[PDB]
RNA sequence: ACGGGAUAAGUGCUGAAAGCAUCUAAGCAUGAAGCCCCCCUCAAGAUGAGAUUUCCCAACUUCGGUUAUAAGAUCCCUCAA
RNA sequence: UUUGGCACCUCGAUGUCGGCUCAUCGCAUCCUGGGGCUGUAGUCGGUCCCAAGGGUUGGGCUGUUCGCCCAUUAAAGCGGUACGCGAGCUGGGUUCAGAACGUCGUGAGACAGUUCGGUCCCUAUCCGUCGUGGGCGUAGGAAAUUUGAGAGGAGCUGUCC
RNA sequence: UUAAGUGGAAAAGGAUGUGGCGUUGCCCAGACAACUAGGAUGUUGGCUUAGAAGCAGCCAUCAUUUAAAGAGUGCGUAAU
């Protein structure tokens, strides 16, 4: 997981989605793993 | 509701009994009770469970094709069940059967014990693929991912326990 | 009951006579040792050649306290004087001539080469 | 369950298999019965109630509690039974397996069971910090004036009081505390005595509860 | 250093909004020395003052007030766990 | 939490630093616990997230706060509470009278740069705290046994097969 | 209008979560997902670069079996 105040997607299949109140986006590979906090 | 205007549902040989507040589903393999929702509403015109969403809302609007797909897995599952299945790959490790239960062995110093539950059935093919028939998705889902959480796959070789089309990115480390 | 700054005899052939103890180790907090204990000291006289030499800091095992143990029969045993032997990181000694009497509560501590070098064991 | 009451009688030694010492707590556990039975459906809970140390009948112009008063009589006359110095109640038992006027022999304990056991401590008075508390005394040289006091018991104009809790001096002695896991080593029916493995708190010729542990 | 529940991070199942996908919106699980309970002690001045068992009850007397007095305490005295 | 800026309370007095005794809080986590990613083969390690329950050593040279070192430890955390705590203790430091070195000054003397020496008061009124009693109350009076709304305590960790 | 107890503590920046106002384009000759059915070849042709034939890096980036595809969008890639 990375987490930082600047979620971004990093490459195209990383799309960005919400959960619990908070920003994250999803790849097929987790390195491009990421939430907003 | 794309989905809910889909919302025909027509059951082959299978009986669809709500209650209200509640609705039951029997067939086959019968006893597929749920508190469905009040929002929506049903009707059976002669064999059809057609769902209606009132007041286009958001809320409404999402609520449609939720039931309709849980109603939906309900009767299919009633009516011929689902079936979930996986494969261990590894070297020494071997499952098997105990009756109701399972029992598998991944080199701890103690092997694992699963407990069957209601409406499900294991079947060992050749000690190292698994099927799980049941009726209920959620619930062969849950079993599936629970017994693969016992010894997921390992990246660097594929040691583990994955379903039968899974893909493992394989680090060569 | 050995603690820190405690002047102990030593009871073999590796060249030290007198030995200071720094510390017991073990866990944190620990105060006193006793028969079967390894302790850390200095060599505060040493006899002329030998192989260990003044000012080193070695590695002891303890062996007849004064203040001797107790044991499940209800036994006690005790010493005159305070003694130790000095090891080799292996529970081996670095001498190879004990003297004196040594306890039999070195067996339960994997120090078989200090009790057959021994005299009378008790 | 299995509880009972005793006195202390004192502590001696026995030796076990192999010959291994072991210091040992002799308990009086004496002419113990049942006296009442609480339930649930009259007083809330299940419980029996237990006396152990037999005292003398009613008596006019009686002035001292070795002679029992009209109340405690009629009590212990519904059991069929005399009057008792202690009275406790035990609720780990199963009730139904007890009847009143029944007799709790020693023998419901055998050897190998692992108890608890309560008792008042001792008693001390009125004792410093040094004593009542494991507070370290002050150096008695190099110009000290500071040897079994407490230290400071607060820190300044913020919070500008004592918190509670502080561990000061005060009266150190009986209160009642249990010992954990404990096990009988033997019995003897003749003398009615148990031994307790182990020290118990309290004086002696004083009441202990002996039950049994949870764990 | 146990064990029960509910939870955090996190892993998930089913599943739309958005014919797909999605751990979440509705729902079902798992999940920590942390929260609650379990363990020990104090505790009805808990003015909300609780409950059980047993004992006692006036001769007048609106048995109020009375001298009485009962159950029960105390004064006093010998003592200490 | 620093060095400062301002000069709002206190100059008919608000005790200065270290150390001892005694604690209490926060988390921006030293150990233990749970997890994601890894240029994580295993052993490990690095980074990030959750998390404050408990625990968090003894000595040498230091006035020393600070710092270096010796041996351990699962770890030797960072901070706040009048840089916590002198009506609880020392008084090593600084600074008062004495004296001396160096430097400066015509000099009396100064530096704050060094050095030896150099008096630490108080019978607790109120709040507060630790214990321990008396009075009254609780729809009759008493002896005993109790429930438990609440409150406090406890909570660590290692090596070996 | 808001669904956070915002209300009842700030910022650079980051995101969808909804309302409003316009402009503009997409379509029964059926839009926007998603199924599968085609993935090319003379051709890496050339400098042909560790060979590389979507990839040391510069391409020369031409017809098109075809209702319809590129001297390969793109997964890639030791090269395939």
């Amino acid at each position: 997981m990375k987490v930082r105040p600047s979620v971004k997607p990093i490459c195209e299949k990383c799309k960005v989605i919400k959960r619990k109140g908070k920003v994250m986006v999803i790849c097929e590979n987790p390195k491009h793993k990421q939430r907003q906090g | 509701s794309r989905v809910g205007k889909k919302i025909i549902d027509i059951p082959s040989d299978v009986t669809v009994t709500f209650d209200g507040n509640h609705v039951t589903v029997k067939g086959p393999k019968g006893e597929l009770s749920r508190t469905l929702n009040e929002r929506m509403t049903f009707k059976q015109e002669e064999n059809t469970i057609e769902v209606v969403r009132p007041s286009d809302s958001k809320e409404d609007r999402t609520n449609h094709g939720t039931t309709r797909a849980l109603l939906n897995n309900m009767v299919q599952g009633v009516s011929q069940g689902y079936v979930k299945v996986l494969e261990l790959v590894g070297v020494g490790y071997r499952a098997q059967m105990q009756g109701k239960d399972l029992i598998l062995n991944v080199g701890y110093s103690h092997p694992v014990e699963i407990k069957a539950e209601e409406n499900i059935t294991f079947s060992v093919e050749k000690n190292t693929v698994v099927k799980v028939e049941g009726i209920s998705k959620e619930q062969v889902g849950a079993l599936a991912s629970n017994i693969r959480s016992v010894r997921p796959p390992e990246p660097y070789k594929g040691k583990g326990i994955r379903y039968q089309g899974e893909y493992v990115r394989r680090k060569e480390g | 009951m050995i603690q820190q700054e405690t002047r102990l005899k030593v009871a073999d052939n590796s060249g030290a006579r007198e030995v200071l103890t720094i510390k017991v180790l073990g866990g944190s907090g620990r105060k006193t040792a006793n028969i079967g204990d390894v302790i850390v000291c200095t060599v505060k006289n040493a006899t002329p050649g030998g192989v260990v030499k003044k000012g080193d800091v070695v590695k002891a095992v303890i062996v007849r306290t004064k203040s001797g143990v107790r044991r499940n029969d209800g036994s006690y045993i005790k010493f005159d004087e305070n003694a130790c032997v000095i090891i080799r990181d292996d529970k081996g000694p670095r001498g190879t001539r004990i003297f004196g009497p040594v306890a039999r509560e070195l067996r339960e501590g994997n120090f078989m080469k200090i009790v057959s070098l021994a005299p009378e064991v008790l | 369950t299995k509880g009972i009451l005793g006195r202390k009688i004192g502590m001696t030694q026995v030796f076990g298999e192999n010959g291994e010492l072991i210091p040992v707590t002799v308990v009086e556990a004496k002419e113990n019965v049942v006296l009442q039975k609480k339930t649930v459906e009259v007083d809330g809970y299940n419980a029996i109630q237990v006396g152990f140390e037999d005292k003398k009948a009613y008596k006019k112009d009686a002035k001292s509690n070795k002679y029992a008063n009209k109340p405690a009589e009629g009590h212990a006359k519904k059991a069929d039974a005399a009057p008792k110095r202690f009275i406790r109640e035990f609720r780990n038992v199963d009730v139904d397996a007890y009847e009143v006027g029944q007799e709790v022999s020693v023998d419901t304990f055998v050897a190998g069971d692992v108890i608890d056991v309560t008792g008042v401590s001792k008693g001390k008075g009125f004792q410093g910090a040094i004593k009542r508390h494991g507070q370290s005394r002050g150096p008695m040289s190099h110009g000290s004036h500071f040897h079994r006091a407490p230290g400071s018991v607060g820190m300044a104009s913020d919070a500008s009081r004592v918190f509670k809790g502080q561990k000061m001096p005060g009266r150190m002695g009986g209160n009642t505390v249990t010992v954990q896991n404990l096990e009988v080593v033997q019995v003897d029916t003749e003398n009615k005595v148990i031994l307790v493995k182990g020290n118990v708190p309290g004086p002696k010729k004083g009441l202990v509860e002996i039950r049994t542990s949870i764990k």
